[PDB]
């Protein structure tokens, strides 16, 4: 089969967004290969300059509509819509304006610029996971996308999930979502759409919506605080303020400091 | 002791104090590298306790604490020592030569 | 990854390179350490002068005690040194007998 | 170089402005007298008055 | 042994018959290996069962 | 290239023709110049040697080493010619040239 | 950045295109401020300016 290209629904369409590893991005000029199915996408990146060749194994490219166009399946973003010719579309269905790439927290939705330093988790409208007796049961964020779909809400943190395809999700419990976040961690591994982390038991306080575990990386990332305890964090994080910055600290200074006592007892003496 | 007191004639004194605090600087560093809070607060107290002594060791307290401790101790608080050494001094100088 | 036995081993090396006659009373210090960590409890009871001791000799900072006796070494070894070089020395007891 | 402030996000970037102020003396050779004198007027102030 | 205990984050195996005490331990930081050699597991229930 | 790359293996061979005793503290010190800047960067807190010991070694860039070696070997080397002119030779058998 | 007022760069397909500050001082060309940022661009002899 050999992908064809396609012009429906073309006055509908704002832009257009790159799906990478099944996860949507945005799209920068630098990118040389993708899988096309649109014309006027020629016309779209033409007029900043790229050019680009077209193979099966880049990312798809998606346009942005204003438009509700296709159907929901589950574990797969934005909508998809089949051609008249049987190929296959996708696009990016949108309620307001103000929409660039939106992924799904257990609780909330939120924008987000990078999925690998955001506070996303699941990036589709539903999932579809194994209940206790190994049969697969649907997951949607909104219950009446799919019948017998459970809401994402009622999901609960520091539970083991499993998904169809054996994937596993893990989420710590939080008590402030938004440019600010505090969260609280156990001494077992948490896992999110296709990263697995470890990380100590903790609390953790971070200045933006970025993904935060108690870890040394984290630690040492900034704008990141951590703690073993709600007093101990107030003692970490007013500890540099009275330590230097590094290592520089090198104890060879004692021999000149020991030079001026022997010589101040050898001249008293003398 | 009092063989100690025999020689070095008037400036035992002096000596004693001067070899006292060199030792306690001496162990704090040598306590330095597990426990890093002592850098700052043990030079907070040894500030605070320097009052509490002649001129004459006093002077030579402040010269080995700046040869000692200064090159791994935070700007400010170097600045706040040397403000709070020489506010006697200061102010003397404006009374006697910009004051009114 | 973390080196700080390697550190410490090293460190210990060094201070048995620098041998004194005083090396013997810190090992005697880390060796009671270890046995007072070990066993303690068992042979600790009423005599509040006996746990002072107890604990005096358990909180002991060991592992931060030989950085301070190798300085100490340092300056002695290179006064000794100078004084061979410049000045002599009369008395046969000496362990210069090497050279 | 003097004169050149960065970070990683615009609050990264005001918080790390203050960076040479926690450093150990001996960093600048000709603005060393402003940064002593931003802190010396605060601590002055801060301590005698309040 | 015979007798009804308190439960705590330290132990690691049990004997589970109520699936929810799944999702109670997890949030309680501790992982446990099912034998059923363990000590068993009891729910609390207002209504009479039984 | 050749003018940017040719004189370091030049100075590095004609090192090797003022050897000395402490050659291999250089040979060393090269090693470890090498070592920490594909490796390293870890091994967390704790300790002073270690650190000394990474201090010292990255202290200077490689050329500035070489260089002041052979700085210090010239000198050596001088002084020896000095001495080997004015006091004479063991070896008076061969007449050298001061017979 | 810039090295001369009016340069010249290569197209998506290599064809050479002339491009200037200003448009009325060389007929056919196109104005720099026309030019987006963040994108690669090539010359004559294969020089990058981005």
């Amino acid at each position: 089969h050999v992908m064809s290209k396609h012009t429906d629904f073309s006055s509908e369409i704002i832009g257009y967004k790159a799906i990478d590893g099944g996860v949507t991005r945005d799209i920068a000029s630098t990118d040389t290969c993708f899988a096309n199915k649109h014309a006027d996408f020629d016309t779209w990146f033409s007029q900043r300059g790229g050019s680009y060749t077209n193979d099966k194994a880049c990312p798809l490219i998606a346009a942005v509509i204003t438009r509700e166009v296709g159907f929901v399946v589950p574990g797969l973003p934005g909508t998809i819509l089949r051609t008249t010719n049987g190929d296959f579309l996708h696009f990016l269905p949108r309620v307001f304006s103000a929409v660039g790439n939106i992924c799904y927290t257990p609780s909330k939705l939120i924008e987000y610029t990078d999925f690998a330093t955001s506070a996303c988790v699941l990036a589709a409208e539903c999932t579809i996971f194994k209940d206790a007796s190994g049969k697969p049961v649907p997951y949607c964020y909104d219950t009446n996308v799919l019948e017998g779909s459970v809401a994402y809400e009622s999901l609960r943190p520091d539970t083991r999930y499993v998904l169809m395809d054996g994937s596993i999700i893990q989420f710590p419990n939080t008590y402030l979502e938004g440019s600010v976040r505090v969260v609280t961690t156990f001494d077992s591994e948490y896992c999110r759409h296709g990263t697995c982390e470890r990380s100590e038991a903790g609390v953790c306080v971070s200045t933006s919506g970025r993904w935060v575990l108690n870890n040394d990386y984290y630690r040492s990332l900034p704008g990141v605080f951590c703690g073993v305890d709600a007093v101990n964090l107030l003692t970490n994080m007013f500890t540099p303020l009275i330590q230097p910055i590094g290592a520089l600290d090198i104890s060879a200074s004692i021999v000149a400091g020991g030079i001026v006592a022997i010589v101040v007892t050898c001249l008293a003496y003398y | 002791f009092m063989r100690f007191r025999r020689a070095f004639g008037e400036y035992s004194h002096v000596v004693a104090f001067n070899t006292l605090l060199f030792l306690m600087s001496f162990t704090v560093l040598c306590l330095t590298p597990v426990y890093s809070f002592l850098p700052g607060v043990y030079s907070v107290i040894y500030l605070y306790l320097t009052f509490y002594l002649t001129n004459d060791v006093s002077f030579l307290a402040h010269i080995q604490w700046m040869v000692m401790f200064t090159p791994l101790v935070p700007f400010w608080i170097t600045i706040a020592y040397i403000i709070c050494i020489s506010t006697k001094h200061f102010y003397w100088f404006f009374s006697n030569y910009l004051k009114r | 990854w973390d080196l700080t036995a390697f550190g410490l081993v090293a460190e210990w090396f060094l201070a048995y390179i620098l041998f004194t006659r005083f090396f013997y009373v810190l090992g005697l210090a880390a060796i009671m350490q270890l046995f007072f960590s070990y066993f303690a409890v068992h042979f600790i009871s009423n005599s509040w002068l006996m746990w002072l001791i107890i604990n005096l000799v358990q909180m002991a900072p060991i592992s931060a005690m030989v950085r301070m006796y190798i300085f100490f070494a340092s300056f002695y070894y290179v006064w000794k040194s100078y004084v061979h070089v410049v000045d002599g020395c009369n008395s046969s007891t000496c362990m210069m007998c090497y050279k």
